[PDB]
């Protein structure tokens, strides 16, 4: 598309481009506006609901000035959140990480958002203001003319909320003289007319004016909790003086008061100083109320997710925890649940009715005066504040709290999705315990125990080199078939002369199940039969995650790219590139058709907004791609590793994309920095953003390339300071030839820990370059060790990380207590019953722990192969295996001593009056 | 001309 | 030149002193057409040749797609421009944008019939000797096959396979009893909670249901077959 | 629109429902068989009250099973094109606004829906404001329209609407 | 062919007497009170819907409004759709229903407008 080459021809970030809302530069006062509201509300407000701190990387009034920086760098300078992190960080730490970065420029888009609708709301008004001045300067009760204040009220907003209060406002007052506006300017009128309008087709103004306090007043006197302004009282009761505005809309008084004390609820319940001060108070005093519908009583039991907030009564939302309430919103949406949030406690008591909140605020509009005049008017003032909080501000109070509620429920789901790909792309290449890299043997199986088991070696490089096949290494050892062993022995022998044959550093055995486990021992067996003959020194044997090699085998790629490799043959693949390099790996799985959504971070990923999400997720590649840094020879050299350019800062898919179009047009390799300005004509702006973050191999260059070869480009020292890198490595060597001299330096390293490079920050200063304390560091520890792998080392999975790996399962998921199905495998001598469940864990039943009655001989209750009902006592995550009971009276669990944690607020009431 | 001091110890 | 004025479909007239006229067609010919179109409230016939009409639909009604890049396709259209006619495919909610002399009008469903009787609606399929899944939509160059695990994916017209139905097979519901094939049950618990309707194949796991009340997914649907209950 | 007519419908008896009280039992099974259903011809009807008569019963031969012709008092509802009614907006999208009229979903798209109403993909609740963010239509508010085509999918109808026609819009 | 902008629909469905949103929804309303097999979803939806649209809810009111309609010369698709959507302006009414014009004045028009905006709960 046109678009496509207007994205690669325009000098900006991808992300700059893609973003929903142009970035457009900012003066100074939107910038200070800007970083001041994006603090408030990222950064100062707590969370409604009680949020776990996910910065896994409340901060002072310090950042606010360290957002404004960080905003004058993406709003002014382009740069975006990587570039910043890593090359301006002198500017933005230590208050702001790359995560705080990534947050302050999402809500960028939120302010410019905010900014527009404000701007144009304000363009309304403005219009508003001069065709009623015109109508009044060519008056009726009912006639309210926009002042300085209504304007002043929008100019103050600091949220779309309250946007949407004056907005509300605004079509309560005006909105019937919009049609009308609009042809006098000069459109066709939109119709419908709330009983607001008929009120005031009544002319009821004149009577609703009259209960006293007006409705911004009454706001006042909310927000101050006293009678700040006095209620006017009128002299006539309010049921005499209904007559005078009786019509053939309101024929009679009684129904002229109700008609006018709706007119007096919707204005109070639509002035913005009302709901702004209401909202407030609704937020610290809320209350959640759930009961099960008849459905939810049969169909949440004590398995169901559900099962901890079936029933609760006057929980506090100050107290629901991390995705609590998203879970709460899906058991609604099924119609298990129905959910009710109050501002009052809610029980028939006589104190509790008199505690309410509506018995506090009356007393701010009642007049405290005891004469029958006054009373009457009181009662009518007392149905005018009630039908506006029941009818209509405590249910739109509740639908937006509610919103915020599931909003923070669902950015944790998505926070919680984050951090565990962030843990899975922190993970470095495989180490043996190195520079031509590590040959890999990857053993995949299904896990069909008749399949045969698959294994690919792979080169450092990430070739695939050959591949094997094994019908036999499934079986097992202690067979009662002497027939399996003969069979198996060939393929172990296949197994030890292809080890010696090819020679691979490290085995990596797919966590497909527990048969894993057996792969494991054989093949440490086979490896240690070559330690002790000395033949070949100590091969690694690795357990890796399959899950990710799963979503390789089953994608379009991996048919397309191995077209004459089995799918499970593929998934070994995999299994040998992903300990090489993960993430290289991952990013293989971040296809178009957004494959990546197919990994299972957490178990609500699938009810959180699919497009913020694909954002938060994308966000752990950039920050981890830019953190490596991506060799582009290596991605021209090997199509593997060409999805890491889409993720370098700056880059993104098209440019990315055409990136490597261009260095393939031209047939050479990337021999120095300065030719993506030279051969890829790449502008300023892109190249800033993205220079610091490809890598090039010096040391894989040589003969005519000699001619030009910049030895910085071999590491992250950004280009903009190679002045100063060069100036810094010539200094340490106390010369009185640059490369010469940096060459010495990189060699002998160590020559750098005398150079002071605080006093060569304050001559930067000097010379009108700013704070350089961050950037000389950088630059001395990085040509002290060239790209020196930030990733954490990897290391093998724990008791913990296997078991879950082989099982599938997780604490939340396999729990003690919980109730399962397995099936008898055996009786121990007796002592028990030896069971299998359906993840693999092998459960025992004690012979105690079979029956309410003492049962001597198992036989008599349990046969082999039987499926039978148990409850988890007792989970051993070393060896696999649970302490199983099938006692009734464990089974219905009749004392309660397993059943999951109810919440603290759980309705044991409503639960027994119920049945 | 400038010299960054190597008094770092 | 080729002319493609298909019995059933509407004609207006694009010049002379009765242009802008639209009309049902009802005779049918090659270069010399001289047609009869029927307009609403006119018995009479009127006489246009092939050079003289063009094909034009009003807004909002059922289109069939010859020839293009949708082509078998049909749908409603909301608004018809000079060459871009666009409209809603009655499969998904987006926008499909084809040539109008291309197109036809019928006021019929898609139903997409058989063709040489190798697959019929409802039949078991084998596309690889480890999965199991059933035909439910015949498109025109591949096919929506429904697998084992509840989903719906696209394969090409010779890539699958017809599988033998197991009709001597049992399985277990949710009571826990021995259920078989070609029964009428529901499915209470499961993805597709509160559905009614029978099955036909079952396999390790799961059950192929089939209904006609539902328009989703070809009117079948696959669950698990402890989702199930007796009716 | 909402019409009003008793029409007829047959249904089968199974001879566990015999003896004297036969004729009282047909009546039952009706209220669950024409309620909620539809046609392309008198459209979707919404319920049965009562029952006016039960014809003559024909015995299958050979099984148990008798058809019964009865008349029965039902509303109904059928949207045509050319009428202008309410619905409520349910979802909006950048191919145009879907709607809801009662026992039946709609959608307008953006090509029917006036020149002035922009997007508003990226805000918390999808919009369409307007150059001025004068008249906001998003979701779960009561707009008018204008049916320009019926369709029958399975016994349930899918209408479509249109928004240029004026006088058509904000509640 | 069957549009109701010429007010033509199908020969069995053309004998059959229109409902307003209110009356509809004491129909419905009543049938909900004497069966709660109980009422299904359908129906539901089709009670909030008319709810939200029942102008007026006293069943005189409901009676009221469509004799005083069927007095003038207007015919009984207009019975109903003058009913739910309560126009302001004759104009507006002519612009809904395309049957309206040129066949009776706007002034008059006018005046069976505000009857039935009058009667609005």
């Amino acid at each position: 598309t046109d678009q496509d080459n207007e994205i690669r021809a325009t000098d900006l970030p991808e992300r700059f481009q893609l973003r929903s809302i142009p970035v457009k530069g900012a003066e100074d006062d939107e910038l200070e506006e800007e970083a001041d509201w994006i603090y408030r509300n990222a950064f100062a407000t707590p969370t409604i609901s009680l949020q776990e701190s996910c910065d896994y990387l409340r901060k002072g009034p310090s950042t606010i000035q360290k957002i404004k920086e960080a905003l004058g760098f993406m709003r002014n300078q382009h740069f975006e959140v990587p570039f910043i992190a890593f090359y301006r960080k002198e500017y933005v730490e230590p208050e702001l990480h790359i995560n705080d970065l990534w947050r302050v420029w999402q809500w960028d888009e939120k302010w410019t958002q905010l900014r527009i609708r404000k701007e144009n709301l304000t363009r309304l008004f403005e219009k508003m203001q001069a065709y009623q001045y015109e109508q009044i300067s060519a008056l009726a009760d009912g006639i309210r003319a926009l002042d300085t204040t209504d304007m002043e009220r929008l100019k103050d907003v600091q949220s779309m909320d309250e946007l949407k209060d004056v907005y509300n406002h605004f079509l309560l007052y005006y909105g019937r003289d919009i049609p009308k506006m609009q042809n006098a300017a000069k459109l066709k009128q939109a119709s419908r007319r709330d009983m607001y309008t008929i009120c005031q087709s009544a002319g009821l103004d004149g009577l609703a004016k009259k209960f006293g306090l007006t409705p911004e007043q009454f706001g006042e006197n909310l927000r101050d909790s006293y009678q700040r302004h006095e209620t006017e009282q009128f002299p006539a009761e309010p049921l005499e003086l209904a007559k005078d505005y009786v019509c053939s809309q309101f024929p009679t008084p009684e129904a002229v008061l109700e008609g006018a004390r709706y007119m007096v609820a919707l204005q109070i319940a639509r002035e913005p100083l009302v709901r702004q001060v209401l909202r407030q108070t609704f937020q610290e005093r809320a209350k959640l109320n759930i009961t099960p519908t008849k459905k939810g009583r049969k169909d949440v039991d004590e398995a169901h997710y559900a099962y901890s907030f079936k029933y609760l009564k006057n929980k506090p939302v100050k107290e629901l925890r991390d995705d609590q309430f998203l879970k709460i919103c899906l058991a609604e949406d099924e119609g298990l649940l129905t959910t009710d949030i109050s501002i009052d406690l809610k029980g028939v008591e006589g104190y509790g009715n008199d505690q309410t909140y509506f018995e506090e605020i009356k007393q701010f509009y009642y007049r405290d005066e005891f004469s029958h005049q006054v009373q009457e008017w009181n009662r009518q003032r007392t149905m005018a504040i009630e039908r506006a909080l029941q009818q209509f501000l405590y249910v739109q109070m509740a639908k937006e709290l509610k919103n915020k509620l599931l909003a923070e429920a669902k950015e944790y789901v998505i926070k919680a999705c984050s951090r565990k790909l962030y843990n899975w792309l922190r993970v470095a290449p495989y180490r043996p315990d190195q520079g031509k890299g590590i040959r890999v043997l990857g053993i995949a199986f299904s896990s069909a125990r008749d399949h045969p088991v698959f294994c690919a070696l792979v080169n450092g490089e990430g070739e695939v080199t050959d591949f094997l096949r094994l019908p036999h290494f499934t079986k097992r050892r202690t067979a009662w078939r002497e027939e399996e062993r003969e069979k198996k022995a060939q393929d172990i022998e296949t197994l030890k002369k292809f080890l010696l044959n090819k020679k691979p550093h490290v085995v990596t055995v797919a966590g497909e199940n527990r048969d894993a486990q057996m792969l494991i021992e054989d093949v440490k067996r086979i490896v240690h039969e070559l330690d002790q003959g000395q033949q070949l020194s100590s091969i690694g044997v690795e357990l890796v995650d399959n899950e990710l090699a799963i979503l390789y085998m089953n994608s379009k790629k991996s048919e397309a790219e191995f077209r004459d490799y089995p799918p499970v043959l593929r998934q070994a693949v995999s299994l040998a590139r992903r300990i090489q390099d993960p993430l290289i790996e991952f990013a293989q799985v971040c296809s178009s058709d957004e494959d990546i959504l197919c990994l299972k971070f957490h178990p609500l990923q699938e009810h959180v907004v699919k497009e913020e999400l694909l954002n938060a997720l994308y966000c752990e590649f950039i920050n981890r791609v830019n953190e490596v840094g991506v060799d582009v020879n290596r991605a021209i050299a090997h199509p593997y590793s060409q999805a890491l350019i889409q993720y370098v800062c700056g880059l993104g898919p098209r440019k990315g994309t055409h990136l490597l179009k261009i260095l393939k047009q031209n047939n050479t390799r990337l021999e120095s920095r300065t030719q993506l300005v030279t051969m890829c004509h790449m502008g300023p702006k892109v190249f800033m953003n993205c220079a610091g973050f490809l890598k090039i191999d010096t040391a894989s260059l040589g003969d005519s390339t000699d001619s030009y070869i910049e030895v910085l480009d071999g590491s992250r020292v950004h280009p903009e300071t190679y002045e100063w890198a060069r100036k810094m490595a010539v200094d340490a060597l106390e010369y009185d030839n640059p490369a010469g001299a940096l060459e010495e330096i990189l060699e002998n390293p160590e020559r750098l820990k005398d150079l002071d490079l605080d006093a060569f920050a304050e001559e930067l200063e000097r010379q009108g370059y700013g704070d350089k304390h961050i950037t000389l560091y950088d630059i001395r520890a990085e040509l002290s060790c060239r790209y020196k792998d930030l990733r954490t080392a990897y290391r093998s999975p724990n008791t913990e990380e296997i078991f879950n790996m082989l099982t599938k399962e997780t604490p939340e998921t396999f729990y003690i207590g919980k109730l399962i199905i397995c099936n008898v495998t055996g009786i121990a001598h007796a002592i028990g019953v030896k069971t299998r469940l359906d993840n693999g864990v092998t459960g025992f039943i004690p012979t105690k722990f079979l029956s309410d009655k003492v049962v001597k001989r198992p036989e008599e209750r349990v046969k082999v192969g039987m499926t039978v009902h148990c409850r988890i006592m007792k989970i051993d995550i070393e060896k696999f295996s649970a302490d199983l009971t099938c006692r009734t009276s464990d089974l219905m669990d009749r004392n309660n001593e397993w059943k999951l944690p109810k919440d603290t607020y759980y309705d044991f009431d409503a639960e027994a009056a119920d049945h | 001309v400038y010299r960054i001091p190597k008094k770092s110890q | 030149r080729e002319h493609n004025f298909q019995p059933g479909d509407n004609v207006e007239v694009c010049e002379g002193e009765l242009i802008n006229l639209q009309g049902k067609i009802l005779s049918v010919d090659g270069n010399k057409i001289t047609i009869m179109p029927k307009h609403e409230d006119l018995k009479d016939m009127l006489e246009f040749p092939a050079q003289e009409l063009r094909k034009y639909f009003k807004m909002g009604d059922h289109v069939k797609v010859i020839a293009g890049r949708f082509e078998g396709d049909t749908g409603l259209i909301v608004r018809v421009e000079e060459n871009f006619v666009i409209l809603f495919s009655d499969l998904t909610m987006h926008e499909l944008k084809v040539l109008p002399r291309d197109l036809q009008l019928c006021s019929e469903t898609a139903s997409g019939v058989d063709v040489g009787g190798q697959h019929e609606w409802g039949e078991l399929v084998q596309l690889d000797p480890q999965t199991v899944g059933v035909i439910v939509r015949l498109e025109r160059e591949t096919f929506q096959v429904l697998n084992m695990y509840g989903k719906v994916v696209t394969v090409r017209h010779q890539a699958v396979t017809r599988k033998k139905d197991n009709r001597f097979a049992v399985a277990l519901d949710s009571e826990q009893n021995n259920i078989h094939v070609k029964d009428i049950v529901k499915v209470i618990d499961g993805p597709h909670s509160g559905r009614e309707g029978e099955i036909r194949h079952l396999f390790r796991s799961f059950a192929f249901l089939h209904c006609k009340k539902l328009v989703e997914n070809g009117g079948m649907f696959v669950c698990k077959t402890r989702h199930l209950v007796l009716a | 629109m909402f019409y009003h007519i008793s029409l007829e419908h047959e249904i089968l008896l199974h001879p566990r429902y015999f003896g004297p009280n036969l004729l009282n039992t047909v009546k039952q099974k009706l209220f669950t068989e024409v309620e909620g259903t539809c046609t392309g011809k008198y459209g979707f009807v919404i319920a049965v009250t009562t029952i006016d008569n039960i014809g003559a019963g024909v015995i299958q031969p050979g099984r148990g099973f008798v058809l019964y012709p009865v008349k029965y008092k039902a509303i109904v509802f059928r949207p045509f094109k050319g009428e202008v009614v309410d619905a409520v907006v349910t979802q909006v999208n950048k191919v145009g606004l879907f709607t809801e009229i009662g026992p039946m979903s709609c959608f307008i798209s953006r090509h029917s829906i006036p020149s002035e109403m922009e997007f508003d993909p990226n805000s918390n609740p999808p919009c369409y404001k307007t150059m001025d963010e004068d008249i906001v239509i998003q979701q779960d508010d009561e707009i008018r329209l204008k049916i320009v085509g019926t369709r029958v999918d399975k016994n349930d109808i899918f209408a479509i609407g249109s928004l240029m026609d004026d006088y058509l819009g904000l509640v | 062919e069957e549009d109701a902008s010429q007010l033509i629909f199908p020969k069995e469905f053309e004998t059959a007497e229109t409902l307003l949103n209110s009356e509809v929804h004491m129909l419905l309303e009543h049938r909900k009170q004497q069966n709660e097999q109980e009422l299904s979803e359908v129906f539901m939806k089709t009670l909030n819907y008319t709810a939200r649209f029942s102008r007026f809810k006293n069943r005189e009111t409901i009676a009221s409004v469509r004799s005083l309609l069927l007095q003038k010369k207007l015919h009984k698709f207009e019975l109903a759709c003058l009913a739910n959507l309560c126009p302001e302006t004759a104009e507006e009414s002519k612009a809904l229903i395309p049957s309206l014009e040129g066949r009776f004045e706007d002034e008059e028009l006018q005046q069976i407008l505000d009857d039935i905006q009058t009667k609005r709960s």
